């Protein structure tokens, strides 16, 4: 027997995924992401259109997803289909189509403290206007802007990942798997947190 | 409100069952009234050979067990239900070049009390259109959008055209219904004529 | 002509280089899921996002 | 805890998302209908279409939706899916091949008077007469209907919640110039039903054409 | 119709449409498989790909769906949505997109004998391979497959 | 049918797609992968994306879901949906603007011992570098990187079936010439798990192009 089938049923039995986890009334969610890129596919000048093939990482602690694992022999790590969990909405605002959520809803992992790590992959068709001044010699700006669809600043913090004290102000690239463009070099990367 | 009484009796209390057809007995038919009408007429492409169009297509027929006593239900004469709950007729475009033989917006349909029941889902068809290219580019075109119900015989539904009343008389819609007032005209194309047919 | 052919965190184990080979490298890198150590004979060309360390005494790779 | 839990399943217990939001049937709902203009995606001179991103905002009242925040730890908002309440179904009436009403289904704000906003996304493909006299440094006036779709407006009442659609967080274009825009309420009547009313706003946008690249290429 | 309404709980009572209807342990079912033609639309030589407007026509036999038509007031047939019953898994196996299965989910036409059959539509998308050697006066030999997906010989015929 | 009918009732009574096929949660399970390549559909040079028409034939034992023949007229294999029981995520993790995972949720086979097969197509668009330098005399090594999202090898375990991907059924293109094919697994340590090891199949697929089009069109 599975130990975990006992565990999960326990955790979403008497669970509502409509439910922001805020503790109190006054309790913010820290909402965690880090993005990696995966592939640059292309950037139509046409349709100022980028197309990207990302992989971003999402961290935040739900309180009613945490158990003691003496009770179930030392499980410490749990894998649950994100379709059945609350989600913080986190999507792309930025698309020129109307695809602002992710492709594929990988499973997430729940451990013993309530802490979720979901990782899901996404294509997206960003928005950038071409600066044609210079073209065909050219360089472009292009942003990729990620918000909450459904949650405001006094119930979701958005923050940057930060990994052994210092903060990933970056796009992620693999140097070694990464297959470059083919017409385009990425120069610079960076990342920063903005308001309206 | 009274009316979530009268929908709750008409289809919780009273069992009904969309996935039967509304007749009282077997070897009636359900004869359903259809229209069309033209929102606007986006293209016809010569190189593939596709007429596309935005049109409202519009029933009636009548379920008898849709139906109550206006005096016993406050005085409500009319309701709206959504299409998901209701038995409704499935209308399909046969000719298509996709794969869409359906309406695109699946609305509300309104019911009054004596069980006629009114359906005007719109849509967006891509249909075959063969060019004749005699003599392009001073041609003329015959395009052609055919209706069937595929999930019954002719036994068991019966299609017709929509009536109108002028002074007390009734007359069949021989044709596809055009706003004249709305109606932006194509950049390529004007209609010459625009007739309907039922075809046995 | 021996290096260490181990991975990241793994238990030490050797190898015996090819006839002529005096190196020993050493590979450093990060992926989206953490830190990736390759140990193992010569000296080779590595992308410029990687720690490349050579070495040429013997189990000097570690 | 365990409040916000009670509360939505005391709020969704004995509820009907196929009934208006009324108290009586005689009455009607009033819907405050809004858009906000994001970015002009493109302009199809030939099949005459306009491409548009938008985010359609509805305000309206539900008085069955309503509790008491002292019995609720003082809640005084919340966010409930779309699907689980009762919706109004506006539709564009001039659109060409895109979609006629919204499907994108995101969360809503729901207050503890019953009072709901919500405000989805959307593209909108319309329907627009263009004119080619003066190309390319030629106006064109687009338009965007919208109305209630099944209901007459003795059952579902519109009405716009400024003179001027909001431009505020617009992406300039690149080939258009907004010069003006505004919204209309229309009433009309048939003569079939004297008394009953049919609604619809109706949004116009003004936009003059940038002619740089047809006369460095063309001229 | 009331009696109806009593013959269709009747019949889905205690039925499994995932179940293949196999009256004992080891019979085949016979399906027979037949196409109608309604539009060849293209034969895009670029892509290798033909694009058909067609109607399927399936029938098998179903043991499951039998009834007296004399204790039903002479009901004799039956228009079932296609979702309630068992159908075997006919697909076309050489399509070029990734479309195995039908577009229109017709009715079925069930009789109280158990006869069942089944005319689903379709806008299929196969691929031929072109023979370029004459082209344009050329002459091409494009097929359809159709079988099984799940089942094999040992449980259709 | 009845006996059958009987049997996917008692089957589907209390099962958990949710959890995984283990007696314990210390072991792994064990799949057995393998890839039939089908058709070579396309090869974007530009973007640089390999589009092939495949079926991922994956095995793996379900203890949960075996029964006793003599207790069911002599049964022994049926063909449950592969919605109803617990699934591996194999994702292709070189994608380039496909499907991640499998989406046609095709029937799959299951026999009296727990044993399943399940063989589902698939459209695969892999990220494939293109080497332009010799043009139109090119040959291209293609790659498919395939394995478990969110499982680690203690957990889910996966192995090829054979040396070299299986081209019995392949259709030959018109462009390219299949000159080599393997498939080759692969074990990954990371510096702070000391002893948890990722896996992943890799199939490669040497290509050489037929150079006549090019030369008669071009050269
Ligand atoms: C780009 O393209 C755009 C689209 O093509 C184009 O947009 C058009 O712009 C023009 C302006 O330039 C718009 O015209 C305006 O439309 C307003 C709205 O009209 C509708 O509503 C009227 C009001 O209806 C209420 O009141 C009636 C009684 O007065 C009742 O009978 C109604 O039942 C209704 O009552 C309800 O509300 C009452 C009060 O709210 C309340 O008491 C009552 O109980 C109940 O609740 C309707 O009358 C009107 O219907 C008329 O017009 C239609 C055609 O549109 C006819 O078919 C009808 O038969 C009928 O005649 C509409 O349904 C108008 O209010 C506004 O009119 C005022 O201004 C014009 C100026 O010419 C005057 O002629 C008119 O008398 C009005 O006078 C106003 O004067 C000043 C303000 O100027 C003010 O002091 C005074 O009090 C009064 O308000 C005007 O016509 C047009 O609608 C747009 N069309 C669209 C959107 O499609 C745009 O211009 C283009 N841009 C370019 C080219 O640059
Ligand atoms: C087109 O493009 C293709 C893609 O780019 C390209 O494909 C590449 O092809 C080459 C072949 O030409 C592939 O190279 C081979 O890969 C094999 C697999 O490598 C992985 O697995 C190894 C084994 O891991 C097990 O064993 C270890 C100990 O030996 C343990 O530490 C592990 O934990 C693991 O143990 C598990 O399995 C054991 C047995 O199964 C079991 O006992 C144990 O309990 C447990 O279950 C790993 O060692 C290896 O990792 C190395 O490489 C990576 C980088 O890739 C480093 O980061 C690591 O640090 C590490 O060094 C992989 O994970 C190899 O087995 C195979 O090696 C043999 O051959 C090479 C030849 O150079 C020898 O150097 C090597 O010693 C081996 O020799 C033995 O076999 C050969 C015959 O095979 C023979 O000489 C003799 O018998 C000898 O004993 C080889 O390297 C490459 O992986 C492909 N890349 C891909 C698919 O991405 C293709 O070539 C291109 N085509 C063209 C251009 O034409
Ligand atoms: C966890 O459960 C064990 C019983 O198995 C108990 O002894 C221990 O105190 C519990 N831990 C906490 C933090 O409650
Ligand atoms: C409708 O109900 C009223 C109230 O009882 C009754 O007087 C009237 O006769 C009813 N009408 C019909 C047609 O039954």
């Amino acid at each position: 027997e599975n130990e975990e089938g006992r565990l999960i049923e326990k955790l979403l039995g008497d669970y509502d995924k409509r439910i922001i986890p805020a503790k109190t009334l006054d309790h913010i969610i820290d909402v965690t992401l880090k993005l990696t890129l995966t592939n640059l596919i292309s950037l139509n000048e046409k349709e100022e259109a980028l197309t990207t093939n990302v992989w971003i990482e999402i961290q935040w602690n739900d309180y009613r997803l945490s158990w003691n694992t003496s009770e179930y022999e030392g499980i410490d790590l749990v894998r649950i289909p994100s379709e059945l969990l609350w989600l913080p909405d986190v999507v792309l605002e930025n698309n020129v189509d109307g695809q602002f959520e992710v492709a594929y809803y990988a499973n997430v992992l729940v451990y013993n403290d309530g802490s979720m790590y979901w990782l899901p992959p996404a294509i997206y068709r960003s928005t950038c206007p071409i600066a044609v001044t210079y073209f065909p010699f050219d360089w472009q700006n292009c942003s990729l802007v990620f918000r909450s669809q459904t949650y405001n600043a006094h119930e979701v913090n958005l923050q940057l990942s930060a990994e052994e004290g210092e903060a990933v102000e970056w796009i992620h690239i693999d140097p070694e798997d990464f297959t470059e463009n083919g017409e385009w070099t990425i120069r610079h990367r960076p990342a920063k947190k903005n308001y309206n | 409100n009274e009316e979530e009484r009268l929908i709750n009796d008409l289809l919780i209390v009273n069992k009904y069952n969309k996935h039967v057809r509304p007749v009282k007995h077997n070897n009636e038919v359900v004869n359903i009234a259809l229209s069309l009408t033209l929102s606007n007429l986006i293209s016809l492409k010569e190189t593939d050979e596709t007429l596309t169009s935005n049109v409202w297509m519009d029933h009636a027929w009548y379920d008898h067990r849709l139906t109550w006593n206006a005096s016993e239900y406050s005085d409500i004469s009319i309701l709206r239900l959504p299409p998901e709950l209701v038995w409704i007729p499935d209308i399909v475009l046969q000719n298509n070049n996709d794969g869409q033989y359906h309406v695109a917006y699946f609305c509300n349909v309104l019911v009054r009390p004596n069980g006629y029941v009114t359906w005007l889902p719109p849509a967006i068809f891509r249909s075959s259109c063969p060019i004749n290219v005699l003599y392009f580019p001073f041609d003329w075109q015959n395009c052609s959008l055919k209706f069937t119900a595929l999930n019954y015989d002719a036994n068991e539904i019966t299609m017709d055209l929509m009536t109108d009343t002028i002074d007390g008389k009734d007359y069949p819609i021989e044709w596809i219904i055009i706003d004249p007032e709305a109606f932006t005209e194509n950049g390529e194309w004007e209609i010459i004529h625009k007739p309907a047919k039922k075809n046995i | 002509r021996i290096c260490f052919n181990h991975q990241s965190s793994q238990p030490q184990t050797t190898k015996t280089c090819s006839p002529g080979e005096s190196s020993c490298y050493n590979k450093q890198w990060s992926d989206f899921r953490g830190t990736i150590i390759e140990r193992g004979c010569g000296c080779p060309t590595v992308k410029p996002g990687i720690k490349l360390s050579c070495c040429e005494s013997e189990v000097c790779n570690n | 805890s365990e409040h916000e839990t009670r509360l939505v399943a005391n709020l969704l217990e004995n509820y009907n998302k196929v009934i208006r939001p009324v108290e009586h049937h005689t009455h009607f709902v009033d819907i405050t209908v809004g858009l906000q203009l994001i970015q002009l995606i493109s302009v199809d001179e030939v099949n005459q279409i306009v491409e548009t991103n938008v985010r359609l905002r509805q305000q309206w009242i539900d008085v069955r939706l309503r509790w008491n925040p002292a019995d609720y730890g003082g809640i005084k908002k919340i966010r409930l899916p779309s699907d689980d309440v009762w919706l109004p179904d506006l539709v564009l009436y001039n659109n060409a091949d895109g979609d006629f009403a919204i499907v994108h289904m995101t969360k809503l704000l729901l207050d503890y008077t019953g009072k709901i906003m919500w405000t989805p996304p959307a593209i909108f493909k319309s329907y627009c007469e263009i004119i080619v006299t003066h190309f390319p440094f030629d106006q064109q006036n687009c338009t965007m209907k919208l109305g209630i779709w099944t209901y007459d407006g003795t059952k579902v009442s519109i009405s716009p919640e400024s003179d001027r659609p909001d431009l505020s967080t617009f992406m300039e274009s690149g080939e258009w110039v907004m010069k003006d825009y505004r919204g209309w309420k229309h009433w009309v009547y048939y003569t079939c039903c004297p008394d009953t009313p049919y609604l619809d706003i109706t949004y116009h946008f003004i936009m003059q054409r940038i002619p740089l690249y047809f006369v460095v290429n063309v001229i | 119709s009331v009696m109806e309404d009593t013959l269709l709980s009747v019949l889905f009572e205690t039925y499994n449409p995932k179940v293949r209807p196999a009256q004992t342990v080891g019979d085949k079912v016979t399906v027979r498989v037949g196409l109608t033609l309604t539009n060849l639309l293209i034969l895009n030589e670029k892509i290798e790909e033909m694009t058909t407007n067609v109607f399927l026509n399936l029938a098998w036999t179903d043991y499951r769906l039998q009834w007296d038509p004399a204790a039903y007031e002479g009901i004799k047939d039956l228009r079932i949505p296609s979702s309630d019953v068992w159908q075997p898994d006919i697909v076309l196996m050489n399509n070029n997109d990734g479309s195995f299965e039908i577009t229109l989910h017709v009715n079925v036409l069930v009789q109280h004998t158990g006869a069942v059959s089944w005319q689903p539509s379709a806008i299929y998308r196969s691929s031929c391979t072109i023979k370029v050697m004459y082209f344009p006066f050329d002459w091409q030999n494009c097929t359809m497959v159709f079988k099984s997906y799940t089942y094999d010989t040992s449980e259709v015929t």
